[PDB]
């Protein structure tokens, strides 16, 4: 069933006025709240 | 089908031991193999 969701609107004009890039906004929001797969490392011999 | 005389054995790291520990265990087996020349001949790594 449909559920409540949190709609956030980025204000493009204010961002441009402040000199903050939309990519930084979206990465910051998504990385923090959603998580982000950066790259791989080796845990006891296995790539993870 | 390449060489058909012989055996073709694979020694395996089953517990994330790593390269050095696996080489030591290889040497252990090759050294024990050399003590039985009545049963085993030319027991050697196929590697570098």
């Amino acid at each position: 069933e449909d559920t409540p969701q949190f709609k956030i609107d980025i204000d493009q004009e204010k961002a441009q006025a402040l000199g903050v890039s939309i990519n930084d906004i979206n990465t910051t929001l998504g990385a923090a709240w959603g998580g982000s797969y950066v790259n791989d490392f080796i845990d006891r011999g296995r790539v993870k | 089908l390449g060489t058909a005389t012989g055996f073709d054995f694979e020694l395996i790291d089953q517990a994330g031991l790593g390269h050095e520990k696996l080489t030591q265990a290889r040497n252990q087996l090759l050294a024990e193999a050399a003590k039985h020349p009545d049963m085993l001949t030319s027991v050697r790594p196929n590697g570098l």
